[PDB]
RNA sequence: UGAGAAAAGCCUUCUCUAGCGAUC
């Protein structure tokens, strides 16, 4: 129950505490933060799954990450990118993987992944993407086109 | 039952058992059952569309937007702030009732109905003000469900004599009325 | 903590570019455009992307290694140039 | 892709024969020290000599 | 995000390479990257499956709102 | 080392204040999104 | 057998399966 979900809040901890010794983000922001995060995983490690659950938490922690991107270039802080920013990334690419694992037959979850990992992902990591895609997908020529477009 | 007489005569809407319990919702819309797994984000869509939707018809509803239909409200739980506060949303779902009474019949009129009884209980804190409401309509099946959600069992209350037609589901007669 | 068996696995999903290796040609416009290319100097594969089983033909071929890399800072570089005037 | 398509493997799989179907699907995917399993002896030894 | 590529910034063909598909024809992506098409379905599909329904003011008599476990069994 | 961690205080101050008086539109957008729209006062 | 026997309406305690959840 709340055993992975505490696991989960406790690995999300870190990069919370680092933002507060930054300054960019005061101890009730890192509050709500908290708390909304609690919510959202609440939904996903249920034993009855949905996917616009998925989609939520991939939501904000995009929104969490452009807000971030916003308020470093006003504050000029540029150091520190690796203790938070590739933690989320890495943290929405196992959301991600299980969401594809879950529902493989959705193509559309399947772009979706494709342009979270154009947008915020290593370059080998995206080429993992096109790879499972083409291994159950290969009846579809416009997937084999995009990863050739690529 | 002196104690049981004292102990129900205390009883308050702000102490009620299905605050803590989800075995039971009361929903103006569906079944209790189906009404019971339905997320606060699902019946927040349903009441903005009804909004939205009354937008159209009758311009002056835009004040609502803010109190009632927003982020804030969503968040808001009755229970946990002061008198004060609750007094001013009681005037301001007291206004946004009258508001509705023209327009009870139509759908999405009911859609933010539904939204109301699904975040703020106003079937345990404005009972008042939704018989009011839905007075004018007395002769259809959807009054029959408005009062199927109050609770009128005790005789010393004061709509006691509308008991009958939550327990038979029948319309209110109008010579009761008169 | 000791974990057995010893021996590294390697990941799950190979990257793309690791499984372009493996295939070969068997379709017949596949074998006219293997001929053309070796004929020519141009190579099938891209040598930094698809990695090989870990003398002066190894190094020429280490300096064509070079020059592959050193296209590909060439087109990171104007690419940059290209962003940085968009910018202003 | 197609019924009449599946009849072919279908009696190809019978027979223990590799179709050209069955092989694109093993050479694409497959790393080129690797273990495969088949419910048949026969295909088993058709595709360890093709492949 | 379907065609924005950096070939396009630097000016290297006339054309690019079309795919047949674009987003516009499929339902379009699930998330915005920028400053909804499964909740009004949820919404419609919740909508269809309510105790208010066509003939609801024909009926002359209200169905229960609840019922006991004891008398459903 | 007690005077630089004084230093690094003063710092988050002034980060704080800075980050506050002055908001984009844009901002207070992917605020409410964020932290949600919550008055406790 | 002997809180006699018989029938209706409410709470309390608990038992079985069946999906579902474990793929990062």
């Amino acid at each position: 129950m709340a055993e992975i979900i505490q696991e989960r809040i406790e690995d999300r901890l870190p990069e919370l505490e680092q933002l507060e010794r930054i300054g960019l983000f005061s101890h009730a922001e890192i509050k709500a933060i908290i708390k909304k995060a609690s919510d959202l995983e609440y939904k996903i490690q249920r034993r009855t799954l949905f996917k616009e659950d998925f989609i939520n938490y991939v939501q904000y922690e995009i929104n969490l990450l452009e807000l971030i991107q916003r308020r470093r270039t006003r504050i000029g802080y540029s150091f520190k990118k690796d203790e938070i920013e590739n933690s989320i990334v890495h943290r929405v690419q196992g959301v991600f993987q299980r969401a594809s694992a879950k529902w493989k037959d959705d193509v559309q979850l399947w772009l979706s992944y494709v342009a979270f990992c154009k947008k915020w992902a290593t370059k080998t990591r995206l080429s993992k993407v096109f790879s499972a895609m083409l291994a159950i997908h290969s009846n579809k020529p416009a997937l084999w086109i995009m990863a050739a477009k690529w | 039952t002196s104690l049981a007489q004292q102990l129900q005569r205390l009883a308050l809407p702000q102490s009620d058992a299905s605050l803590l319990s989800r075995d039971e919702v009361a929903s103006l819309l569906f079944d209790p059952k189906e009404a019971a797994t339905i997320d606060r984000d699902t019946a927040f869509a349903i009441g903005c569309t009804g909004l939205e939707e009354l937008l159209g018809i009758d311009p002056s509803f835009e004040q609502f937007e803010a109190p009632l239909f927003s982020q804030l409200a969503k968040t808001l739980e009755r229970s946990v702030q002061t008198k004060a506060v609750n007094k001013q949303l009681d005037e301001n779902i007291s206004l946004f009732l009258i508001h509705l009474s023209p327009y009870f019949l139509l759908k999405p009129a009911q859609k933010c109905l539904e939204w109301l009884i699904h975040r703020f209980h106003i079937h345990l804190y404005n009972q008042d003000s939704l018989i009011a409401c839905v007075l004018p309509y007395h002769e259809t099946r959807i009054f029959v469900r408005v009062i199927q959600l109050l609770k009128i069992n005790n005789s010393k209350h004061r709509w006691f004599w509308l008991l009958p037609v939550k327990q038979s589901g029948v319309p209110l007669a109008k010579g009761t009325l008169i | 903590q000791l974990v057995f068996p010893l021996e590294k696995e390697e990941p799950a999903i190979a990257p793309i570019e690791h499984v372009l290796s493996g295939w070969k040609a068997r379709t017949p416009l596949e074998q006219e455009i293997f001929n053309l290319l070796h004929k020519n100097k141009q190579p099938v594969t891209d040598p930094l992307l698809t990695p090989v089983e870990k003398l002066e033909e190894a190094k020429m071929r280490r300096a064509e290694l070079q020059r592959a890399r050193a296209l590909q800072s060439y087109y990171e570089a104007k690419a940059r140039r290209e962003k940085k005037i968009k910018s202003k | 892709a197609s019924s009449q398509v599946a009849l072919e493997n279908a009696n190809a799989v019978s027979e223990g024969v590799v179709h050209e179907d069955l092989r694109l699907l093993l050479e694409t995917h497959l790393p080129s020290k690797v273990l495969l399993g088949v419910g048949d002896p026969k295909i088993g030894a058709a595709i360890q000599e093709e492949l | 995000f379907l065609n924005s590529t950096k070939a396009k910034l630097l000016k290297l063909t006339s054309s690019s390479i079309d795919p047949g598909l674009s987003i516009k024809q499929l339902g379009g992506l699930y998330i915005n990257f920028n400053a909804t098409q499964i909740k009004e379905k949820k919404k419609n599909e919740l909508l269809q499956k309510a105790v208010i329904t066509p003939d609801f003011e024909k009926n002359h008599c209200v169905p229960p709102y609840s019922e006991s476990k004891y008398q459903l069994q | 080392a007690v005077a630089a961690a004084e230093e690094e205080r003063r710092l988050r101050q002034r980060n704080r204040l800075r980050l506050e008086e002055d908001k984009p539109a844009v901002e207070r957008c992917l605020e409410e999104l964020v932290f949600g729209d919550v008055e406790n006062d």
